[PDB]
């Protein structure tokens, strides 16, 4: 049923400690989890999930797996301390996805872009110019910090599509600390 | 509670631009962004008398501090206490803050260093020494910080008001400079920080001149201008060409700590002269005559043997002393720093050696070719 | 704690054991004649570190 | 030359003298060893060059070269 | 939360320890 | 349908692994499945071999526990190749290089699985010095 795997870029930045959607922010990145993909396996029990941090050049905390206990356990210890990283963060996820089994599974990166990034203007050349020929899918979640609407980040999906793409959508839930229903209902996925 | 911030619009520079905008910062229940603004504000030029108001604000924000990264929190607490500058008040505040944030976080280190600094101004033996040893021992598991390490080093070096810790004092100053990341310092501070290390290195009992200082950045960029009798002294010492003219002006510059140790300084200069004279010889006729030592050391013929014996005993050469032949035999285990021009001789020696080795290898290979295979 | 007490339990289930014997002479610096409690005799030496 | 492998260690000792911090990998001496019941394997697998004391005088001269 | 870190996260000894005891048992050969 | 003077090629690493695994457990008997390529009707080649933890009463049909057999061959392909299982370690410490009735019973099933698979026998005690 699911023609896709799953890798997630769970933010870890120093700014991630903030009251903007709930308790201490990240406490909410954790929030979807238990649905951030709980919904994704709410699909045929053959889906695959992942995890990738994005601070201090970012490490990887989960290798594609139709299991969730490990991802939750690692999520419990994601202490935020450091400047966010991108581009490199996305390429690490891209490689990890390439090392996916069951070639039938398509790719998907859900980017929880929270704290501001330092990406330059024409990052598209590496950010998106590949996903077409690589037929990759990337999703963007803006944990607030929407500085001037972060057109810089919006340009990533903008480079996406070109006719059809965007994945689900680059949904920037409003800074209103409503909840994750915005990351539960909004995502038709 | 917030009314304090509301009415705190006056009594401080940058009122509108800082506080008025900051208001939204906590109205959005927001965070460590606020801490960064706070850091900028505290570092701002201010006589720092409103420490009570600032501190009440800090307590209010840190009630659920969490988002206040402990490292920044400790930095701000140390700055505020240093601005308040009341001895017992600050000491009690430091103890309370340190205990309250007692986590395994690498900030209790910073607090302990601050406490050592605070107590460093009085009773500098009982509690301070134990505290400095404790900070040293607990300073592990994270060499990459490079900041709490700098603070601890600076505390130690400021400890320099103590005779015994000298060579380690030079070591501490060197470590400060090395792990201070960039110099990132005002020229004003750098001048004194470099003169202090210069005097320390000159006065240490085992330290002679410790080359690589001359191109060590802390000195030149700050001292090249003027008031640099010390640098000429450093050049003379690392060269050892007596050149004891400089001391007539060095004493005037600093009678204390220099004139008080003329005997020790001159003994070191004599030893360094002996070493450098042994080094300038072309490694073939290392056997030198007491006449040479005297003429290069302005010491008596009789005293030469004692000077060489002292050099051996300290451990800068490993030759041997003989008399009936009126000569001395040296052999080295203590090498020093060099410069580009002095590397050309080494390169030439290596090239000649490589040519000779190739020649001998080719000779053996050619002649023995019958039985080699 | 149960997993800890089981890991070493299974790990130790590899050791094979030695044969208890009393040395008799010192043939060389690396050859010592050794007997066994059962009775047969052999010629052996230290391992690499004794 | 005789470099089949080299060993490195990652010690992050900050610095001495006046240097800044860095990665500062470090080198550990290495040598290719052997274990009985495997030395036999290698002996058989080679069994042609046999560069032991065979032809001792010639081998000594080649060693000097 | 606390439980999810313990319901199946952690508590894995009920699977690993089960398996591990399986091999220690299986190696209990009949002779002694 | 008929054998001949056929050559089995074992890789150098394969031989080394056979000997090391055999000597590690000399007092007991060990078992290790072989991976390789079925080159042609008269050339069976094994590139590398892998060991199976010493469980059971000894060399028997228990060494093929699927839980362990599948997971190694799997992860192994992820990096390298799938060379199909071709043979087994086996090991007779002090019993020459013979095959006993139990060993025949075992290899019968492996023959069934394959058609020409081979059974190796590596002696970890007698083979020393310069003997294989
Ligand atoms: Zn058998």
């Amino acid at each position: 049923m699911v023609l896709e795997s799953t890798m997630v870029c769970v933010d870890n930045s120093e700014y991630m400690r903030n009251g903007d959607f709930l308790p201490t922010r990240l406490q909410a990145q954790q929030d979807a989890v238990n649905i951030v993909c709980h919904s994704k396996t709410r699909s045929n029990p053959e889906n695959n999930v992942g995890l990738i941090t994005l601070a201090n050049d970012c490490e990887v905390l989960t290798t594609l797996t139709p299991d969730t206990g490990r991802i939750l356990s690692k999520l419990h210890t994601v202490q935020p301390k450091g400047k966010i990283t991108f581009c490199t963060g996305i390429r690490v996820a891209h490689l990890a996805l390439k090392h996916r089994q069951g070639k039938n599974h398509k790719m998907r990166i859900i980017a929880f872009v929270g704290s501001p990034v330092e990406d330059n203007e024409k990052d598209l050349v590496k950010l998106a110019k590949r996903l077409k020929k690589e037929k990759v899918n990337v999703d963007i979640i803006n944990f607030g910090e929407e500085e001037v609407n972060t057109e810089k980040l919006t340009a990533f999906v903008n480079t996406l599509n070109g006719k059809d793409g965007t994945g689900s959508h680059l949904v920037t839930v409003p800074p209103g600390p409503s909840l994750a229903d915005a990351l539960i209902s909004s995502p038709i996925l | 509670v917030p009314g304090f911030l509301q009415q705190s619009q006056n009594s401080g520079p940058g009122q509108p631009a800082v506080w008025h905008r900051l208001e939204e910062l906590y109205t959005k229940k927001l965070w460590h962004q606020l801490t960064l603004q706070v850091l900028d504000f505290v570092q701002d030029p201010c006589f720092a008398q409103g420490d009570g108001l600032i501190k009440l604000y800090e307590n209010f924000i840190s009630e659920f501090e969490h988002r206040v990264n402990p490292l920044s929190l400790v930095e701000i607490i140390l700055h505020v206490v240093r601005q308040m500058t009341d001895p017992n008040v600050a000491l009690t505040f430091l103890e309370k803050t340190r205990e309250k944030v007692k986590s395994s976080d690498e900030a209790v280190i910073l607090c302990k260093t601050a406490i050592g600094a605070l107590k460093l101004n009085i009773g500098d033996l009982q509690v301070t020494k134990e505290t400095i040893e404790d900070v040293e021992e607990m300073l592990n598991n994270l060499p990459g910080v490079t900041s709490v390490h700098s603070r601890f080093y600076d505390l130690s070096s400021k400890y320099y008001q103590t005779i015994g810790n000298h060579a380690s004092y030079y070591k501490d100053a060197l470590r400060f400079l090395g792990c201070v990341d960039i110099k990132d310092l005002p020229v004003s501070e750098q001048q004194e920080r470099a003169f202090t290390l210069g005097l320390a290195g000159l006065l240490g009992e085992g330290v002679f001149n410790f080359g690589e200082l001359l191109m060590h950045p802390v000195l030149e960029s700050l001292r090249n201008t003027d008031r640099q009798w010390l640098i000429d002294t450093l050049y003379a010492f690392n060269s050892g060409n007596v050149e004891r003219f400089q001391t007539l002006k060095t004493a005037w510059g600093q009678q204390p700590d220099l004139a008080a140790n003329e005997a020790q300084l001159l003994r070191k200069i004599q030893l360094l002269c002996l070493m450098e004279m042994t080094f300038t010889r072309p490694a073939n006729h290392r056997q030198l005559t007491f006449e040479e030592i005297a003429k290069s050391a302005k010491i008596t013929v009789n005293e030469v043997e004692l000077l060489v014996m002292k050099a051996l005993s300290v451990g800068l050469v490993k030759g041997s002393i003989d008399e009936v032949d009126k000569r001395v035999h040296m052999t080295w285990v203590q090498p020093r720093v060099l410069d580009l021009q002095q590397i050309k001789g080494m390169k030439d020696r290596l090239e000649f050696w490589c040519t000779d080795v190739k020649s001998m290898e080719m000779l053996v290979e050619h002649q023995a070719h019958d039985i080699l295979t | 704690k149960q997993y800890e007490k089981s890991e070493n339990d299974l790990k130790a289930l590899q050791s094979v054991g030695q044969i208890v014997g009393e040395v008799l002479k010192q043939l060389t610096e690396e050859k010592f004649i050794v007997k066994a409690t059962n009775g047969p005799r052999y010629v052996v030496g230290c391992r690499r570190q004794l | 030359l005789g470099l089949p492998t080299e060993a490195y260690i990652s010690v992050e000792e900050v610095h001495d003298d006046g240097t800044p911090t860095s990665k500062t990998f470090e080198h550990v001496t290495s040598e290719i060893g052997a274990e009985e019941a495997e030395e036999v394997g290698v002996e058989h697998l080679l069994r042609d060059i046999k560069d032991t004391t065979v032809g001792t005088l010639s081998q000594r001269i080649t060693n000097q070269v | 939360s606390e439980v999810l870190r313990v319901t199946h996260e952690l508590q894995a000894m009920k699977d690993k320890i089960k398996e591990n005891s399986e091999k220690i048992k299986v190696n209990k050969t009949l002779p002694y | 349908a008929v054998d001949t003077a056929e050559q089995v090629y074992i890789s150098s690493l394969a031989l080394l692994k056979m000997l090391k695994h055999g000597r590690a457990g000399v007092p007991m008997e060990v078992m290790g499945l072989m991976l390789g390529e079925f080159v042609d009707d008269y050339t069976v080649r094994v590139i590398d071999v892998f060991a199976m933890p010493q469980s059971g009463t000894g060399v028997s049909v228990e060494a093929v526990d699927p839980v362990f057999q599948a997971k190694m061959l799997d992860m192994l392909k992820q990096t390298g190749r799938p060379e199909m299982v071709v043979g087994w370690y086996h090991s007779h410490p002090g019993f020459g290089c013979w095959l006993s009735g139990v060993d025949i019973n075992t290899q019968q099933s492996f023959e069934a699985l394959s058609e020409r698979a081979v059974a190796v026998v590596v002696d970890p005690i007698q083979s020393v010095k310069g003997k294989v």
